[PDB]
RNA sequence: ACUCUGGUUUCUCUUCAGAUCGCAUAAAUCUUUCGCACUAAAGAUUUCCGUGGAGAGGAACAACUCUGAGUCCAAUUUUUUGAGGCCUUGCUUUGGCAAGGCUA
């Protein structure tokens, strides 16, 4: 029984590149590797970019704190 | 404890329907009726807003995207 | 429809609407042994779903058990329907059929009857007692026949109040029978899949005197309600099986801390309720209302004012509420109509699943065709009129509905026991009133009305004009077997046809009763045992015919065997002076008949099977193990028909031909018996060699039927001919002190003790014996007589075992009125029923011979 | 205090717009905190509501039987009359 | 109080959730949480154009669950 | 959590009472039954021993225990918002309504 959030606990330690998709929107999402996260689901992303699918293109912000309201679905990145 | 979540819990074994907020209409066999609104039917008739039909062998709505359920009426008198 | 009705907490529009739906209704038999509370449960329930009946302070109310004799008796006599809608933990009302059914002994046909109409079995066991012999009994007639199975631990307060035992002790008790239960399954059950244990909920804890009816998960979602933030699932999972709770990091561990703290069961569940037991009889009022307002529960001056068991009930039901533990038990492991039809129909149905039918009521879908079974006879208060109670397994019967009504004997090939008739009327049956309804879906039980006449035992209610594929169900498979027979005459036989009418009526009421008429025009009634036909003549002279009756005394039916092959090959020829029949006579192997008589082989099994079955389990040759044609009179009958005609001096295909014929008449000589017309037993026939004539018109009919039976009797007379008189296993729960006074009881009637174990946890012990049962009239009464009423004891039927005798030996004198000494006593067994049947007063070996 | 505003619409058939536009009117015969209600004898129309309608009363007319209009998804609700004997 | 979503029965069988956005995914269920976040092993979101990319093992939050569908015999 | 009835004890009268009116048990009369009726059964009536229910009246001291009635929740799953803006088609009650594709 892996929960949602061991893992996410364990895709915060490993400092792997996530992407998250936005709840509601899904024609731009979020892409990062996230240090650490909350209890309310907001997790401090280190490198954060913004990659939106209909226009092709990434703006990086740098270290951003994603809400937990915002973000529907968390998948895994190679890159 | 609610009455409709009661209502839900003893709408349980009969057949009803559960349209979602998106239109999707479930008619089948209620299954399992949490608390939550939760709503899990077995072998359920699925019509979305488009008109299309469709049968799923066990299908779960959660309780958040519920818009309204209709079950029979018989066992309220 | 409208019409009157009791108040009750529910609806009857809710009632009818909850029987459409199959998903929601639950089909449940409440049985176990004798005065084990499942009466009580039922009058629990009913007081719970209709306020204005309430039980009396000091009558423990039955609403069923509602005829005159069950009331006089007290014991439950005739299983009695209740249809009602309970709620379950979450609230949500199911449908409830529950066939409360007696738990004497002498009535478990009765359950039968309420066994196949139903798909669960709750099992009442009491807290002190024990698993007893009806439990046991029960539990292999319930997963012989498919059925799921539950157990409700009732009388649990005798643990607090009569035994008082320690809280550890009574969980230990409660975990004995829990696995004593668990033993008994898996030793009548193959698959190990139905394991009971009250951590998977099928276990419930109840006492119906007090009302305490608690499951894990009902007393844990009570921890929930008066703490929300505990989660009853989890919760209900840790609270039973060795499983220690530790305070200090509020976690439970299976490594017990501190070495003196409880179980979980103990501290959470058993404890509470010792104190809540104890603070009401002993501290009640000095601390009665410190814990009544530490469990939320208030009393009014008045109901504080009442005696010790009424307070407690009172108490219990504030606290405990509904009996929600039990619906959820009946509920996540009794399969409703819609999932159990399919083990119901592969079963009991004859023409099987795998035919066009039964895959039509495997779905029970309420339209579909008519395919209403129905299993019990209820007579009116008048008695005149019958109505058939039974099951809806496809289609939905309406009242004013043209039906056609199958009985036993109808078939596809023969069609005329089947009548047209017109259903009257419907009711839903609940215990002391009935809820007409204009009609009934399938999954439901049913009261028609009107179709009485054309059935005495089973009834296969269909459609007319449609089905003509439609077969009959089995008929009932009962548990034991009637034997204690007794002759019935009228006082003035210028009413001889009232009587008549009875026995039809009574014939209709007992499932297993069976009514005929001997040669000498002697009428014949077989029970199984002196209660049974207790109540039988009571229902005789008073219900249905109420004339004055003579009852002969009671007498057993013997059976007939031989104990050694024949000493010459016996032979018949048909009075045509053709078709030469030439057999012999052995007796079985040891265990070959009860292997037989409990389905372990069947005829129905092809060639290779059966052959290879007895091949390797009673090492028979191969020829002699594919020669064998019938199993005994009737379908699995004890003996067992085999040809050894070697092909070259017999045509095995003209033999073919009379193989019909030469069955039917081994079947009725083995169903009639040269000795005194008693059924042959565990004999073995087997055709050394027979001429059959070529032509079709010199064979066949009824010239060979009787010259079957003739060369069978000739058979089994050469063969040493013996008796067997019906042994009954007594089950006695006496105390320590009267066990030895037992054996003296049965010391004077052939009575061989087994075994007297004690009862784990209880004072008591169980004095187990095999008695004769032509020697067990009165023994009961003896027995409780001689012990001041101290030891109770139930007589069922176990086995056939030989007569000491000889039947055969015209030496003996037997005075008309003396009881015979042993040596003898199958000599006085074979001419006294000889005279009771209306036969010769002898019979000769070569009686049936053609020499003489 | 008294909480009688949502027991004196119990029993009687109301007539409620969800936050979708539909009208549902039927007998609402059960409440809750959540603001979810049951419509006995319910019938939902997402038209118009037919008040003295010249041209046609009954719309995209659906009857449901026994209808439960979540709380999440309520805003405004109607008296329509009061419910019957049976 | 606070009960998790019935995935008992669902979890380790391949089965289908939909995300808002119309979001489509399929994928097993190895375990979910209490605030409606499930762990759906090999999963393999279907874009609106009809290609399937895999995303493997991801957590799906409560919020935006529309509705699961088993694939599988429960 | 604040207000208002219903109080208890005892005496007497009236009426109902098939309720084990009574967790006890008598007498009388008549009929019937076989002996040949304290030493005997059945059926029926009645009278005594004395109760319960309801009502009425009297007087004793208690007046709100009880029975009731009237009277701490913003972060998923409902009530502290994915909320608003663009285009096309049928009618325009020329306000906009119904559906779909979007941007957020």
């Amino acid at each position: 029984m892996v929960q949602p959030i061991n893992l996410i606990f364990r895709y915060l330690q490993n400092r792997s590149r996530i992407q998250v998709w936005l709840y509601e929107q899904v024609n731009m999402r979020i892409e990062g590797c996230i240090i650490g996260f909350d209890e309310y689901m907001n997790l401090v992303l280190d490198d954060a970019e913004e990659i939106h699918s209909k226009t092709k293109s990434r703006k990086q912000l740098g270290r951003i704190m994603l809400k937990g309201d915002n973000i529907t679905l968390l998948q895994s990145v190679s890159n | 404890i609610g009455v409709p979540i009661k209502v839900l819990h003893e709408a349980e074994g009969h057949i009803v329907t559960c349209e979602t907020n998106t239109g999707e209409v479930y008619r089948g066999k209620l299954i399992e009726a949490e608390d939550n609104m939760n709503c899990q039917m077995s072998n359920i008739t699925v019509t979305y807003r488009d008109g299309r039909v469709a049968q799923l062998e066990q299908v779960y709505i959660r309780g958040s995207k519920i818009r309204f359920l209709i079950l029979p009426d018989m066992l309220k008198n | 429809m409208e019409q009157t009705l009791p108040v009750t907490v529910y609806e009857m529009d809710f009632l009818a609407d909850l029987m459409d739906n199959s998903e929601l209704i639950r089909n449940v038999t409440l049985c176990g042994h004798l005065h084990h509370g499942k009466t009580c449960f039922v009058d629990c329930l009913i007081e719970q779903t209709h306020p204005e009946i309430r039980k009396r302070y000091d009558q423990d109310l039955c609403y069923t058990d509602i005829l005159f004799t069950e009331q006089e008796r007290g014991v439950g006599i005739k299983s009695t329907p209740v249809t009602v809608v309970l709620p379950d933990t979450k609230g949500k009302s199911y449908l409830f059929n529950i066939m409360d059914t007696p738990g004497h002994v002498n009535f478990s046909d009765e359950v039968t009857a309420g066994l196949r109409i139903s798909d669960g079995v709750v099992l009442f066991i009491d807290a002190a007692e024990g698993v007893m012999l009806n439990t046991e009994r029960l539990i292999k007639h319930a997963v012989q026949e498919r059925l799921a199975v539950t157990v409700c631990i009732n009388k649990i307060d005798r643990l607090i109040l009569e035994l008082k035992l320690p809280p550890t002790d009574a969980y230990y008790k409660l975990r004995h029978i829990v696995d004593e239960v668990n033993g008994l399954i898996s030793m009548y059950s193959t698959d190990e899949n139905l394991i009971l244990s009250p951590l998977l909920g099928n276990v419930c804890f109840s006492s119906s005197q007090y009302s305490i009816c608690f499951t894990l998960g009902s007393f844990a979602k009570i921890y929930a309600d008066t703490f929300g933030d505990i989660n009853y699932q989890e919760f209900a999972k840790r609270l039973w099986g060795d499983i220690y709770f530790n305070p200090k990091t509020r976690k439970f561990t299976k490594k017990a801390p501190t070495s003196s703290s409880q179980r979980s069961f103990v501290e959470f569940i058993l404890e509470p309720l010792y104190k809540i037991l104890a603070q009401v009889v002993g501290d009640v009022d000095t601390s009665l209302p410190r814990t009544l307002d530490e469990l939320g529960i208030h009393l009014t001056k008045e109901e504080l004012k009442l005696n010790i068991r009424p307070l407690l009930r009172l108490v219990c039901k504030k606290f405990f509420g509904e009996f929600t533990g039990f619906v959820d038990m009946c509920v996540q492991h009794i399969p409703s109509p819609k999932v159990g039809a399919k083990p119901k129909i592969e079963h009991t149905y004859t023409g099987g699943v795998d035919s066009d039918l039964g895959e039509a009521m495997s779905d029970c879908d309420p339209d579909g065709p008519l395919m209403c079974h129905t299993t019990k006879m209820y007579s009116t208060d008048d008695g005149v009129q019958f109505h058939a109670f039974g099951r809806v397994l496809s289609g939905t019967i309406h009242a004013g509905q043209p039906v056609k009504v199958l009985g036993e004997n109808y078939t596809l090939e023969d069609e005329e026991d089947s009548q047209i008739c017109t259903v009257g009327r419907l009711w839903i049956s609940v215990a002391r009133y009935h809820i007409e309804v204009n009609r009934v879906p399938a999954g439901n039980w049913v009261l028609i009305e009107g179709v009485d006449q054309p059935i005495v035992k089973t009834a296969t209610i269909t459609e007319p004009r449609g089905n003509e594929e439609a077969q009959i169900f089995r008929p009932l498979k009962f548990n034991t077997t009637s034997v204690i027979k007794i002759a019935v005459e009228p006082v003035n036989p210028s009413e001889l046809p009232k009587m008549l009418d009875g026995l039809r009526k009574v014939n209709k009421s007992y499932p297993s009763l069976t009514t005929k008429v001997e040669e000498s025009g002697e009428h014949v009634i077989l029970g199984t045992g002196e209660l049974y036909l207790d109540c039988v003549m009571h229902d005789l002279r008073k219900m249905y015919s109420e004339i004055d009756i003579k009852v002969a005394d009671p007498v057993v039916t013997f059976c007939e065997t031989v104990v050694e092959t024949s000493s010459l090959k016996c032979f018949a020829e048909t009075p045509n002076k053709k078709n030469k029949i030439t057999m012999i006579a052995e007796p079985l192997e040891k265990g070959l008949a009860e292997d037989i008589e409990n389905e372990v082989v069947q005829i129905t099994w092809n060639r290779k099977k059966l052959g290879e079955f007895f091949q390797t389990k009673y090492d028979w040759d191969l020829l002699a193990a594919r020669s064998i044609w019938a199993f005994g009179p009737d379908a699995t009958g004890p003996n067992i028909l085999v040809d050894d005609t070697l092909p070259s001096e017999v045509d095995k295909a003209l033999l073919g031909s009379v193989k019909d014929s030469i069955v039917q008449g081994f079947q009725w000589g083995t169903r009639e018996g040269p000795l005194c017309d008693e059924l042959i037993r565990n004999v073995k026939f087997k055709i050394l060699d027979a001429v059959v004539a070529q032509e079709p018109l010199h064979r066949g009919g009824g010239q060979i039927i009787p010259t079957a039976r003739r060369v069978v009797y000739s058979a089994f007379l050469m063969a040493t001919p013996r008796l067997m008189e019906p042994y009954y296993f007594v089950e006695v729960q006496a105390p320590a002190d009267c066990v030895s006074a037992v054996y003296t009881v049965l010391a004077r009637r052939r009575g061989h003790v087994t075994q007297d174990a004690p009862i784990p946890g209880s004072p008591l012990y169980t004095i187990k014996a095999f008695i004769p049962a032509i020697d067990s009239f009165g023994f009961e009464t003896d027995l409780r007589t001689h012990t001041q009423g101290q030891a109770f004891s139930l007589s069922v039927f176990h086995h056939w075992q030989i007569v000491p005798g000889d039947p055969l030996d015209k030496s003996i004198v037997i005075r008309p009125l003396e009881p015979q000494p042993a040596p003898h006593l199958a000599r006085e067994f074979m001419i006294k029923t000889r005279r009771r049947k209306g036969l010769s007063e002898d019979v000769s070996i070569s009686k049936f011979f053609d020499d003489p | 205090g008294k909480s009688s505003k949502m027991l004196q619409h119990i029993d009687y058939r109301m007539r409620c717009i969800l936050q979708d536009g539909r009208i549902f009117i039927g007998t609402f015969k059960a409440f809750d905190k959540h603001m979810n209600l049951i419509l006995c004898d319910c019938d939902e129309f997402r038209k118009i509501k037919p008040k003295n309608s010249k041209q046609a009363e009954r719309e995209e007319k659906r009857v449901l039987g026994l209808v439960l209009l979540r709380g999440e998804n309520l805003v405004s609700m109607t008296v329509e009359g009061p419910p019957p004997k049976d | 109080k606070a009960h998790p979503p019935e995935l008992k029965k669902f979890m380790d069988k391949k089965l289908s959730l939909k995300l808002n956005g119309g979001r489509h995914v399929q994928g097993i269920l190895r375990g979910f949480d209490p605030f409606m976040n499930l762990v759906i092993d090999e999963c393999v979101e279907m874009a609106t154009s009809g290609q399937q990319n895999n995303i493997g093992m991801v957590v799906i939050r409560g919020n935006s669950i529309i509705m699961l569908e088993a694939l599988e015999r429960v």
